[PDB]
RNA sequence: AUAGAUGAGUUUGGUGAUGGCUCUGAUUGAACACU
RNA sequence: CAAGGCAAAUAGGUACAGCAGUGAGGAAUCUUGGUCAAUGGGCCCACGCCUGAACUGGUAACUUGGAGGAAUGAGACGUCGAUUUAUCGAGUAAAAUUCUGUAUACAUAUUGAUAAUGACAAUAUGUACAUUUGUCUUGACUAAUUACGUGCCAGCAGUCGCGGCAAUACGUAAGAGACUAGUGUUAAUCAUCAUAAAUAGGUUUAAAGGGUACUCAGA
């Protein structure tokens, strides 16, 4: 015979509980329901979690056919659609692994994406956009900006950021050099100069455009300076390598992270507690 | 060999909150008390209460002495700055007065005014807190198998594990069968799509298939793990929620980790049944461990 | 370049972080290496690198 | 203290702490191997009353020391060859070392079912 | 006799080798005078790379190396053919065609 | 948190209370946390100099929260602006 | 390298001090007992 | 060259703090293996020889890292423990079903190495297998309880202490708290300890101002 906690159990999960077991509506249905922001609180105990929206299958195309098609540059598609660029790049690599799976004729797993995209919040883009994806102007909190700092000044002095930067450290940059769209304020100060809106959004582009080059600049001349110190000497069976550096650049004491060698005067430290014995990244 | 930690895993006496969908946990979760009483009971005692319950969830799986170090006092956050703001003011109005700012009449003087006083200027929602408290297991959501359980692929973390172990997934397209590797800001982690199928897809009765041989679509399949027409588990939808953290690919069963779970100025990106008063006194705990 | 970069790896689409946005504190290297000689003096042209020093100490 | 009487050397090591178990601390052992010289009682000081089964043991240094046998009975007698470890009988002066019950002689408590690796008892191994 | 030789580091199955300048009579693993580069004798493979290929990583410093070669440094036999491979060396070994 | 550093003596027991960043937590005795935690503070580096009275002790940490030194006296006092650099770095104040 | 600084039990009829002892944390080229 | 130990006799060798190993001492620490294939060294015109360094196999939970199984499981309408025979528990626990093929085993391939030489093993792929619990604590410090037995006895104890006939502290039984192929104890070290205080102490009544101040050195 069942307990009375089994019995209370099945109770509460014949009644109050039922809810849970198909899920018949359209969206979260978690225990916290609708929140004071209208975000959907899985543990009710815990009120700061919230479930927070995923792109629809529909939004995650338009990302892509934007950036592939129309060779918009990230950072504008990031701007427009309020997606952060880590997220619009994501997409575009999960994207271009489903036409690769599509192009060998591989099954998607078309039941449960339906299935679980049911249960999370959604965002359609485009026309019918009634809030933003998310924050694409977080800051990273640096260690220094986070002391209490007061700073005897002149009574009519004009403290700004930069002179707050200066204060915090020596080589801080100001919050407007650490956003990942700068260009945002530079569009915005168009706004407050009364220039024309479509203007506005022309410059916004060339700028984004503009620096997506250099970038890709920078990183070609990297790779290709760094294939310049590699000599490929094919063999009979495998190639060969041999990468150049200067040996010169041990320290002045021998000891230096960079430097390249192993190291004298260490014992194997496989014995100490929580050793590192596993890869740290998959390249 | 299953050890004496685990005799009692969902038990409605002790009522533990485990990582997990089962039925008998969400009865525990849905009917867990509001508050613990924490007011006769002294700092120890508190700590030792709240280590308790939080670790009956995150990490469950992982030896206490080993937590132990790979607890971090390093509690990242973010802050929200709109570009309007930056053009139009400098940051010069934030200092004016004696250095913290312009005075502004009391809450009891405004109401007796007919006209309110003009806005102070800002970034927009610049006085709420940000939750540090709720992010002490963080640096668990960068486990390999924990981020295949918030991806909504496994129906737990000990199933989650199962899959790395046995070689089911593979990060940044290369074979991953260590179930502790830490993510990395942009790795990409997939997991086979008939082990996801099997853990969210709904048990296979063979008495339910009897009658089913005889009486887009997808036709039945006698010969797959999962019951067929594959549909989600049955208490699947209690626990659907995907973190902020990654971007998945319900499709193709792979997950982007874009980034650390972070806190910003209102909420947290760490899965946590707990209020902040028992992350706060768990916080307290790892510090020297007693 | 051998091979060109699949969507699985992270190359596949370069966005750089900006400036001072993470915090890696890098563990201490126990091990030292020897100090390589300086071959040159501190100051003053010496005559290893000269028009002709090469043909004055290894002569056919 | 001034500077000048800091560079004179006015800052000596504290006077040293006797340790618990003299005839361990001073080699850095963990125990010690002693033929038992005498087993006999010692009775506790002013708060407790009962009778302690203390031992008179040789150590394999040579210092002769008063151990003290946790449990409910002894096997061990004249010329037993003991194994002693460090600790105190709080309520017994002069005895300030132990004895490890699954030692070399000396037997663990063979009614010992709670703690037993505290007394050197095996498993009853009923089923088994 | 200052030589340019390997020096043995890693654990058991795992071989690493470090490319070094010490003389003749002195122990394998004792500090030597310079490290020129390092030698990977196991074979990887690119990561993304389902070809079939295979390649050895060697950081060698070939400036450094060339001017102990030409003050009479005598390379032992695995770091000559290293050597003959970048040129600096005719091959102290070939192939016989017959 | 509080305003800067305070040490506040009780015959015998002083404490030293200083104001840590955010996400710091209360890094206290057992004492303190209970009034940290109640008062609505939540990052504070606590220290018993002297003595450890469990009465004292609260007097002493009660007496110092109330002690705190006020930026803005000390401005007016001074003639110079005590601009808290946090804020004008975020443009506002990070709660 | 900017997060890193913490206590508890015990002297007295009782209170506040002084001052030791012990526990709380981490560890070993360790030994022993039960496994 | 001298002395003693072993050996030696008309001789005049030997000292394993070289590798493995034996005895002894001690609380306590290993195989009398294989190969010069790799790296290094000596001799050599060259080939080549030698290498107890060295590379490899073996023994030990000594340490670290990893594996050591996940999901479903409600009416076997049973069993057990208590006891308010109907309340409180063992209990989703078990059985049962549905999957996986981890350590490991076997098989193939590649690789450690190339001018040529592979002692031994690593890695990848394929197939196959679901394998133990142990231990401490339970008055406060310090997370966690009752019953019985014993009666300042037997015993527990890191500190304060407990036990003198209705003991939450001893010994059994059950439960509970916790770590886990480890768990405890003993010894030692750092920290705790501003507890020799340079950073950074103190000396009327608590440990501690010299009996005194002219004064060389010295601050
Ligand atoms: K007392
Ligand atoms: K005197
Ligand atoms: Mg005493
Ligand atoms: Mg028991
Ligand atoms: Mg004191
Ligand atoms: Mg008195
Ligand atoms: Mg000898
Ligand atoms: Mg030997
Ligand atoms: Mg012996
Ligand atoms: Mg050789
Ligand atoms: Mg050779
Ligand atoms: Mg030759
Ligand atoms: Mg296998
Ligand atoms: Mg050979
Ligand atoms: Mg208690
Ligand atoms: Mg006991
Ligand atoms: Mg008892
Ligand atoms: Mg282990
Ligand atoms: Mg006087
Ligand atoms: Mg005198």
């Amino acid at each position: 015979v069942q307990s009375v906690r089994r019995q209370k159990m099945f109770s509460w999960l014949d009644k109050k509980g039922s809810a849970y077991k198909e899920h018949t509506r359209q969206g979260p249905n978690l225990l916290g329901g609708q929140g004071k922001d209208g975000l959907a609180v899985p543990f009710p105990n815990n009120p700061y979690f919230k479930s927070q929206p995923v792109l629809s299958e529909g939004s995650r195309e338009i990302i892509y056919q934007d950036v592939m098609e129309k060779g918009l540059p990230i950072k504008a598609v990031s701007a427009k659609y309020n997606v952060d660029v880590r997220r619009v790049a994501a997409v575009i690599r999960l994207k271009e692994i489903e036409k690769r799976w599509i192009k060998e004729y591989k099954p998607l797993a078309r039941p449960y994406a339906r299935a679980v995209m049911k249960m999370l919040p959604q965002t359609v883009l485009g026309g019918p956009d009634q809030k933003p994806h998310e924050s694409i102007n977080d800051v990273h909190v640096h260690s220094y900006t986070t002391q209490q700092l007061f700073v005897p000044v002149s009574e009519s002095r004009e403290f700004t950021r930069e002179d707050a930067a200066k204060a915090f450290g020596d080589h801080i940059l100001p919050v407007d050099k650490k956003l990942r769209v700068p260009e945002l304020i530079e569009f915005q100060k168009d706004l407050l100069k009364e220039v024309p809106l479509q203007e506005a959004n022309r410059k916004f582009l060339n700028a984004t455009a503009a620096s997506e080059a250099k970038i890709a600049e920078r990183e070609a001349k990297r790779r290709q300076a760094v294939e310049d110190a590699i000599t490929r000497v094919k063999t009979d069976r495998f190639e060969f390598r041999f990468q150049e550096f200067n040996a010169e650049n041990v320290g002045h004491d021998g000891r230096d992270r960079n430097a390249v060698g192993w190291r004298y005067g260490v014992p194997f430290p496989d014995r100490k507690r929580s050793q590192i014995k596993i890869p740290t990244k998959v390249e | 060999m299953k050890i004496r930690r685990l005799f009692k895993y969902h038990s409605l006496k002790k009522k533990p909150i485990r990582p997990t969908w089962n039925k008998y946990n969400l009865y525990n979760l849905a009917t867990a008390g509001r508050e613990p009483r924490i007011s006769g009971k002294t700092f120890f005692q508190q700590k030792w209460l709240a280590k308790s319950l939080t670790r009956a969830y995150h990490g469950e799986h992982i030896k206490e002495r080993k937590w132990a170090r790979m607890f971090s006092r390093r509690l990242p956050a973010v802050v929200n700055m709109d570009p309007a703001y930056m053009a139009k003011y400098n940051g010069s109005e934030q200092a004016a007065g004696r250095g913290s700012g312009l005075s502004e009449p009391p809450a009891y003087e405004k109401t007796a005014d007919e006209k309110p006083a003009k806005q102070v200027i800002a970034n927009p929602g610049r006085k709420v807190p940000t939750p540090y408290e709720q992010m002490t297991f963080a640096p668990l959501e960068r486990r390999l198998d924990i981020a295949i359980f918030r991806a909504l692929f496994a129906s737990s973390a000990r199933q989650a594990r199962q899959m790395v172990v046995h070689g089911a997934v593979t990060v940044n397209g290369k074979k991953m069968k260590h179930p502790g590797y830490l993510l990395n800001p942009g790795d990409l982690f997939q997991v086979d799509v008939e082990r996801v199928l099997y853990a969210t897809g709904a048990p296979k009765d063979k008495k339910l298939l009897a009658a089913a041989m005889k009486a887009e679509d997808n036709e039945i399949d006698p010969s797959k793990p999962y019951m067929t027409p594959w549909r989600p588990r049955n208490y699947m939808s209690a626990f659907a929620f995907i973190p902020r953290y990654l971007e998945v690919n319900q499709n193709i069963c792979a997950a982007v980790y874009l980034r650390h779970p972070v806190a910003r100025p209102g909420e947290s990106e760490v899965p946590s049944p707990f209020s902040p008063t028992i992350n706060q006194l768990a916080f307290n705990w790892y510090l020297r461990r007693g | 370049d051998s091979v060109s970069i699949p969507p699985d790896s992270p190359n596949y689409i370069k966005v750089p972080e900006p400036p001072q946005s993470s915090e890696v504190r890098h563990p201490f290297v126990k091990g030292h290496l020897p100090i390589p000689r300086s071959i040159f003096p501190k100051k003053g042209v010496p005559e290893k690198v000269q028009s002709g020093y090469v043909n004055r100490i290894a002569p056919k | 203290a001034t500077l000048n009487q800091v560079m004179r050397g006015c800052r000596k090591p504290q006077r040293a702490r006797h340790a618990v178990s003299p005839a361990l601390s001073s080699i850095k052992s963990p125990a010690l191997k002693g033929v038992c010289v005498k087993v006999g009682i010692t009775r506790p000081k002013k708060p407790n009353s009962g009778e302690r089964k203390t031992a008179r043991v040789r150590l394999s240094t040579g210092k002769v020391i008063t151990a003290y046998i946790p449990g409910e009975g002894h096997n061990i007698s004249q010329h037993s060859v003991v194994l002693v470890r460090g600790g105190r009988a709080q309520d017994c002066p002069g005895v300030r070392y132990h004895l490890v019950r699954g030692a070399l002689d000396l037997a663990g408590v063979a009614t010992r079912m709670s703690s037993r690796s505290k007394y050197g008892t095996k498993k009853p191994k009923k089923a088994s | 006799v200052l030589k340019l030789r390997l020096a043995r580091f890693g654990r058991t199955n795992a071989p690493f080798y470090n490319i070094v300048v010490a003389h003749a009579r002195t122990a394998r693993n004792s500090k030597p005078l310079e490290v020129i580069g390092t030698y990977d004798p196991v074979p990887k493979k690119d990561t993304y790379d389902t070809t079939g290929k295979l390649h050895k990583d060697i950081k060698l410093d070939v400036t450094r190396a060339k001017y102990w070669i030409g003050v009479g440094a005598q390379p032992t036999d695995t770091v000559w053919r290293l050597l003959s491979l970048v040129g600096i060396l005719d091959p102290k070994y070939k192939k016989p065609q017959p | 948190t509080i305003y800067g550093e305070v040490t506040t003596k009780v015959s015998g027991t002083i404490v030293r209370l200083n104001s840590r960043p955010p996400g710091f937590g209360l890094r206290v005795s057992h004492r303190i946390f209970e009034m940290c935690r109640a008062a609505g503070i939540r990052d504070l580096s606590a220290k018993f100099l002297r003595s450890r009275n469990p009465m004292n002790t609260v007097k002493a940490t009660y007496q110092a929260l109330l002690s705190q030194p006020n930026p803005e006296d000390l401005a007016i006092g001074r003639g110079k602006k005590l601009v808290d650099v946090r804020k004008v770095y975020y443009g506002g104040s990070v709660y």
